[PDB]
This record gives structure tokens, C-alpha cells and sequence, in this order.
């Protein structure tokens, strides 16, 4: 976190 | 295994397909003159690079100079670059089943690595494809390049030059992508086990396609494993800059994707 990668990984 | 080793091997270059739209195959064809269809813009000086300039960076224009210009569609291009990766990244057999930190963790470390071996697929002896093919920047353009930036690629075409030798293709280097972002000697992963077994099943996986698909190269596997760790000099060589235009080089803002990634590393 990080934030951007995360919500790419969530989809 | 050996079965499903080749399954995963198929899955992979699927997935690599999916995720990358432009293609060694594509940048290949392109270099050696095959799509004369395709016939790319030639940026030699600063007096062509204005041509070619009309060919997102948006009214976030101003005509400034040439290296921020050059910084802009750097900055765009690696934003979806790290996007196809972690698209790509998703699609690796239990890459999801991971700790969600240490998803995070190989991507952070991996996606630069990866960023720099697609590049050596636009490259050649005398300079780069870029905008998608549609435009290739000369070597020696990138020379005249002042300040920290003349000599930032050189050793980058040193090394794109060694690797393209080793005549890699979609299929090959879609394993060997993987492989590197499968690595448990990430600073500050949570759970390496898992991952080792992960990559283990990869480096068969890969060592068999080599075997495969150029069955006259005999040692290709321990080459290409050899360039991982180039990789990471051509790595903290990147590092290194983004740190002399972190402090020097005013105007320069990092892209918060970009941001996130280089930092704590
Ligand atoms: C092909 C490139 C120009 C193409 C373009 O103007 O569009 C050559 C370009 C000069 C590459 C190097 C970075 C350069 O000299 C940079 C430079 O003066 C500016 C002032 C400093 C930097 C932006 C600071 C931030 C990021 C960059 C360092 C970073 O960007 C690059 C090192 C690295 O990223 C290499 C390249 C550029 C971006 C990219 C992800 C792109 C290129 C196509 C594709 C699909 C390939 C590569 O996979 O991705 O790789």
C-alpha cells in the first residue's frame, strides 16, 4: 500500500 | 509433468498474448522491414524529433525542452507497461492464491526488470521502435540527450544487443517473464516458500521450452539466466537516475503508480 497496485490487483 | 509443463508453457504464451499487444513478433517484423505497411518515422535530431513530435501527455504539453518531452511519454508508456505486467502477473498458476503484500512486493521489484527486457525487443544495433512501431529513435539521438540522460541507455543497448542474440521469442521470453516476477529474494516478502515452489515449476517449465524450441543452442538456459541478474545492474542504474532528478532536475514530478514504486526500495 501502495494504493494503485491493489486496486489493479483486485481487478 | 512433463505434460503439463508444456500446458503451462501454452497457458503463459496465451496470457502473454492477452496481456501485451505489442509483440516481439510485431517489433520484429517491423525492425527488419517485413510490414513495409508499417514503415516507422525516423527521429535522428532535435530537427526530426519536431517532426516526428506531430505523429495521451496531454495540454500538460508546453513545448519545453526536448528531455522533458521525452520524460512525458516515458512516464506514459511505463504507467501501462506495469498495467500489462500485473494483468500478465495475474495470470500466473497461483500468482492470486499469494499474500496480497507480497503480490504487491514481486510487483514493485519485478515490474522494472520486466520493462527493460520487453525494451531490448524494440531495440537493435542503431536505435529504439517507439509509439507503438509507428517511430524509431536513433541511438546516437539519445547521445546528444544532455545532463544525466546522453548515457543513460548506452549500456541498455550493450545488453539488448547481447540479448537479442540469443534470438528469444514470444513464446520463450512469456516463461521467462515469469520467471522473474516469481523470485523469493525480494526485500520484504512475507511467505517465500511458496513462491520458490511456484518459480521452480516455471524454471522446468522454461528450461524445457528452450530445449524445445531451439534445440541447437545447448546451453541457452544458463544464458538467459545469467541476463536476470544483469537485469538488476541495468535496475539500480534506473534507480540511480530517477535519485539524480529527484533532487536536481526541478520539474520532474513522478506518476503516482510510478511514485509508489519507486520508494523504500
Ligand atoms: C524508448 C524511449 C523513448 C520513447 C518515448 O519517448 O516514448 C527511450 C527513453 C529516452 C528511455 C530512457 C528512460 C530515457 O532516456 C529517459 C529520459 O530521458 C527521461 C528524461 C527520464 C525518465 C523518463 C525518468 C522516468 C522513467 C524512464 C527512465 C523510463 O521510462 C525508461 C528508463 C524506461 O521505461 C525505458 C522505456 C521508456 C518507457 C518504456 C516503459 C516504454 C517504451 C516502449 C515500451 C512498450 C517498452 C520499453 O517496453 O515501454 O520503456
Amino acid at each position: 500500500r501502495h494504493k494503485i497496485l491493489h486496486r489493479l490487483l483486485q481487478e | 509433468e512433463s505434460a503439463d509443463l508444456r500446458a503451462l508453457a501454452k497457458h503463459l504464451y496465451d496470457s502473454y498474448i492477452k496481456s501485451f499487444p505489442l509483440t516481439k513478433a510485431k517489433a520484429r517484423a517491423i525492425l527488419t522491414g517485413k510490414t513495409t505497411d508499417k514503415s516507422p518515422f525516423v527521429i535522428y535530431d532535435m530537427n526530426s524529433l519536431m517532426m516526428g513530435e506531430d505523429k495521451i501527455t496531454p495540454l500538460q504539453e508546453q513545448s519545453k525542452e526536448v528531455a522533458i518531452r521525452i520524460f512525458q511519454g516515458c512516464q506514459f508508456r511505463s504507467v501501462e507497461a506495469v498495467q500489462e505486467i500485473t494483468e500478465y502477473a495475474k495470470s500466473i498458476p497461483g500468482f492470486v492464491n499469494l499474500d496480497l503484500n507480497d503480490q504487491v512486493t514481486l510487483l514493485k521489484y519485478g515490474v522494472h526488470e520486466i520493462i527493460y527486457t520487453m525494451l531490448a525487443s524494440l531495440m537493435n544495433k542503431d536505435g529504439v521502435l517507439i509509439s507503438e512501431g509507428q517511430g524509431f529513435m536513433t541511438r546516437e539521438f539519445l547521445k546528444s540527450l544532455r545532463k544525466p540522460f546522453g548515457d543513460f541507455m548506452e549500456p541498455k543497448f550493450e545488453f539488448a544487443v547481447k540479448f537479442n542474440a540469443l534470438e528469444l521469442d514470444d513464446s520463450d521470453l512469456a516463461i521467462f517473464i515469469a520467471v522473474i516476477i516469481l523470485s523469493g529474494d525480494r526485500p520484504g516478502l512475507l511467505n517465500v516458500k511458496p513462491i520458490e515452489d511456484i518459480q521452480d515449476n516455471l524454471l522446468q517449465a522454461l528450461e524445457l521450452q528452450l530445449k524445445l524450441n531451439h534445440p541447437e543452442s545447448s546451453q541457452l538456459f544458463a544464458k538467459l539466466l545469467q541476463k536476470m541478474t544483469d537485469l538488476r545492474q541495468i535496475v539500480t542504474e534506473h534507480v540511480q537516475l530517477l535519485q539524480v532528478i529527484k533532487k536536481t532536475e526541478t520539474d520532474m514530478s513522478l506518476h503516482p503508480l510510478l511514485q509508489e514504486i519507486y520508494k523504500d526500495l
